[PDB]
RNA sequence: AGUCUC
RNA sequence: AGUCUC
């Protein structure tokens, strides 16, 4: 039973748009598809997003059928230049199994700590195959797990890192053919 | 006088059963041009589309039965003379997203067979399209995206007179489906890896042509500013260090007319190509018979003193690499009366009695395969 | 590694086998207009064409198996309310030449079933398309001309609200085919005759409506300056005199709402309709239950003192006819609350313990049936 | 008739709901031996042979070999009004969604359906449609996976 | 035993009245009937309340007899425009089995964290039938579970989301005939 | 006989 | 392992 303490894997890093224009609207939104490996963003500005090709990130994108628990950790690193007394920002986090607006939320959080905060919670994959689930498959109208954010005042709550930890019971089967993963720099 | 409709056996939920003729569901004819080159995709489509060509005896059963328990069995057929050769691969994968890679490395991890028609003129393969369980169905195959790629791994050694055609007969097998799942932090024994190690080419002549294949196989296969990746290789990359009895499957992908004795052994990256006593290390000599195309090498874990890194920084040099390598070199010479290099393909099949330590944070990128 | 194609079970010559769902070969939908009248041909075609509609589970087996040993089984289906009725017939014959007759008499001697959907809402029939042997095949059915006629023997008693449709499911049966041949000068026991005796109509009222059916059944059925003829009746015509236990099958071809008690007995042609003691002769009283449509009468040969002529000169009068007759008359009255005559169909099914004398030179022509 | 029976029955901009259906909606995926109770709600004088089977939403009405799937033929006697159909869980390869987005099309629905069609014809001498009522009575040897966050709304029943 | 990690169900969303007039009074009040499914509000302005037709929300409204535990999570998402240093708002939460002013409180909390906070606690249904309880039935003078809020400065502590989680021992019996639940949008 | 029904 | 071969 392979295991080691304190070793998560980086999954994504979303940087709020630098040219966000407060005057148009005050918040902006992005969503991370935890099991499919994609990041979605606003047309609110030029987002700087990135999905790291870490071991867990590569595994999930290529594992056809999944089942079991995963651990999620979100770390918001904000604008250190704002004085603590002028902090006027908050971010709403949502866990939904689909991006469709017709699906209710599995969970919901709202974080507003100044400069930085972290959020850790587990998610579990349950599917119809044999408890296995295929990412957004049309088969039994399967689904995924999306983590959506509504950042209010993107100039203070600027950065988000999403890390994932695999559990002892995570189990997969089958392979999904994917195009080459692009290596940065 | 009145028949009782209810008593009729019209709702029989049983799986298809019978002889091969009775269980034949489809037939595909794949075209193989005389000028095919290797890397060439002969046909890449949804499996459901291959299983749906032609109205054979069990064709409407395939379409009208909700659960099929037999595996899918295919019988590929095509013969070519001994003075030529080509290596074909028929690969099966659970799903596909976008313009996925068709490289032999990416496609051969689930259920895939590589054969050389100059040696094997009829090839059979059976598989379970649903690894999580013991049954499948045509709807499941369609809505799930189960994929099939038939590619040419190595082109013709000598081109045929005319164009060729490979015929594949598809059947529902009598053997039942069995699941194959991977518990990431708890590998089974043996661990089924199915990682392509590379395509080795040894040009005709007296040259040694030393080949070095790193055993730090985590992180996928390198590509141009990208990495290729398949599921089993992805799970092995989760661990930090590993060891095990390694089993390689070596295939002759070239014509039976190009002879060569290859020598395999384990050694470190820093040895010069001209090291005289490479063969003082435990080694194995491989020669193929005319019609023989597959050989299985098994490297015991006593060839390894310690577990090694699952992943090494891609730019690491041969001098600074501290992980073992699988070497391959020419023992005598690569000779023939027709032009062409002697080419073999190496695939790390399973790892037995494996032992892994720690979790891997990950290293960015990976080295290119052969 | 090489598969041996020869060892594969691709040449399985076995007959189709399985559940009814697995042995379903075709499905025909016959149209039945609400204004259909009787004598009307719903569909007359080659049997091969009925067995070839739709791609069901055993459809390609039907087409790709050289010998089928199971009988052909059909399940007809259609229900109508009790306040109406219609008599349909589905007949099978070995072959056909030219614009053959479709009269119920001509078509019902081989394998034929007559039913009334108001009584029987699901009807099954199994038969062997090859009477000489124990197997058949689709090619044989096509090149041989095996025929199927679905006709309406009696029109609607009361017309439905809308048009109707009869659905026939065709299956390869699990029961094996068995031959049925006729040795002309050496009849078997029982002798299967299947001769239509006529369609009897008894109009509503207190009338007796005496019906006289001659038992000198040789020479076919009369037509306008012609004779109709079927094989079994043709063989019985070869003999000069005959006797036997006669078995009749009486069918209610009209709606369950038209009630009537019919009285059957054997007597000679010369009795007046008003003979008071007709019922002093051995007789049998027939009444049908709402949903009952078939009754079987059996006349023992002790109702006959001697064998009688197989054929009598057609113009022979009731007074000069010396052969027995099967009489049928109303015992009480034909009553109903809806309009329509009470109509029954009589069919001489088999002759048991028959005894025939001499060969028949033949008499020209024959009397018209009911 | 869709088997993604969670979320209640549709109504005009509303959903109808009862307790047992409400509990089944708590789960994400399910399977089981389904037992239906079919009732003849019309006069004994309107005859019709109905054919029941399991298939997917995307088949055309005129699919000739619907009856190549395992099916059951139903006919009622004059005085018979109830019939019980039982669909074994081997008619299902996998568990399916308990709830599907209401606007999902027949082409995009990946969950099984209970089909019902006329095998021969609907005939009578009096006017009126042949009408039957179908009720999913019990689910045996059921098996459910996961908890359902919920989808808003639901499709209208027959 | 059906179960999945981190999957709650949305029950209600109460938005403080936009036209609240500070000058009349400084606070406003609303109450959520956890088991009956209703929301009650002030005459302090135009409230924007909503009960989601999620699975748990539909189950509770229609289950005649209830028994067992439920998990409650309240998330307050406030006015991000207020600088943290100007935060001057707090909300008092109360758990009572009845809205009557004569019933004492089962529990009480007061939250004042700037911009946002969350509150999680379990509630348990115990009744006279067989440990089963019917919503506010006159029968044994049964009752319910109400979560009441007194929002001080509704312009800062503006939004409230109530999520519910069902437990392994929750058990119901019987059906309550209800009128159709209205689907929004 | 067969077919059918049971 | 599985598949294959025998």
């Amino acid at each position: 039973s392979i295991s080691q303490q304190t070793v998560w894997n980086q999954m994504a890093t979303v940087r709020t748009p630098l040219n966000f224009d407060s005057s148009k609207q005050s918040f902006c939104q992005f969503s991370v598809d935890l099991l499919g490996g994609g990041i979605s963003v606003d047309k609110t500005g030029d987002w700087i997003t990135l999905v790291q090709n870490s071991p867990i990130s590569n595994l999930l994108r290529v594992a056809a059928w999944k089942k079991g628990c995963l651990m999620v950790k979100v770390v918001m690193s904000g604008n250190a230049a704002v004085k603590r007394s002028d902090w006027a920002s908050l971010v709403q986090v949502f866990l939904t199994n689909s991006n469709s607006t017709e699906h209710f939320d599995a969970c919901r959080w709202t974080k507003s700590e100044p400069h930085s905060w972290e959020l850790i919670f587990p998610i579990e994959v349950c599917g119809p195959n044999n408890g296995f689930e295929m990412w957004s498959s049309e088969w039994a109208n399967q689904t995924s797990w999306h983590l959506s954010f509504l950042v209010d005042n993107p100039k203070q709550s600027t950065t988000f890192d999403v890390l994932l930890g695999i559990s002892q019971n995570f189990e997969i089967a089958g392979n999904t053919l994917m195009p080459a993963f692009s290596v940065p720099q | 006088m009145e028949t009782n409709l209810f008593k009729l056996s019209l709702d029989d939920v049983e799986t298809p059963k019978g002889s091969m003729l009775d269980l034949k569901i489809s037939q595909s004819k794949i075209a193989l041009p005389k000028n095919t080159v290797g890397g060439t995709i002969l046909r890449s489509d949804l499996l459901a589309n291959f299983l749906t060509e032609g109205n054979f005896r069990a064709s409407v059963d395939l379409q009208r039965t909700h659960r099929i328990k037999g595996m899918i069995k295919m019988v590929a057929t095509v013969g070519i003379p001994e003075n030529t050769g080509i290596a074909l691969a028929c690969a099966m994968n659970s799903s596909i997203r976008g313009r996925a890679s068709s490289d032999i490395y990416t496609i051969c991890s689930q259920d895939c067979e590589l054969w050389n028609p100059a040696c094997t003129k009829a090839m059979t393969m059976s598989f379970n399209p649903n690894p999580c369980s013991d049954a499948w169905s045509l709807e499941f195959l369609k809505r799930t995206g189960f994929h099939c790629d038939i590619i040419c791994v190595t082109g013709w050694t000598a081109t045929p007179m005319q164009d060729v055609q490979v015929t594949i007969d598809w059947f529902i097998s009598s053997q039942e489906c069995v699941p194959r799942t991977y518990c990431v932090l708890n590998p089974q024994n043996p661990f089924v890896l199915n990682r392509w190690m590379g395509k080795l080419t040894f040009p005709q002549g007296t040259s040694r042509s030393v080949k070095r294949m790193p055993l730090s196989i985590g992180g996928g296969a390198g590509a141009k500013s990208a990495i290729l990746m398949n599921m089993p290789n992805a799970v092995l990359s989760m661990w930090r260090y590993f060891v095990g009895d390694l089993v390689f499957e070596v295939s002759k992908m070239t014509s039976p007319y190009i002879k060569c004795t290859v020598s395999f052994f384990i050694a470190f990256g820093n040895l010069a190509d001209d090291t005289i006593n490479f063969e003082a290390f435990p080694h194995k000599l491989v020669q193929f018979g005319e019609i023989q195309e597959k050989v299985v090498l098994k490297f015991s874990q006593e060839e390894f003193l310690t577990a090694w890194s699952t992943q090494v920084r891609p730019a690491t040099t041969l001098l600074a690499d501290g992980c073992p390598y699988l070497y391959a070199m020419v023992h005598d010479s690569s000779v023939s009366t027709i032009p062409g290099d002697f080419v073999i393909g190496v695939k790390l099949t399973i790892i037995e009695n494996m032992c892994a330590y720690g979790l891997n944070p990950g290293i960015s990128g990976s080295r290119l395969l052969g």
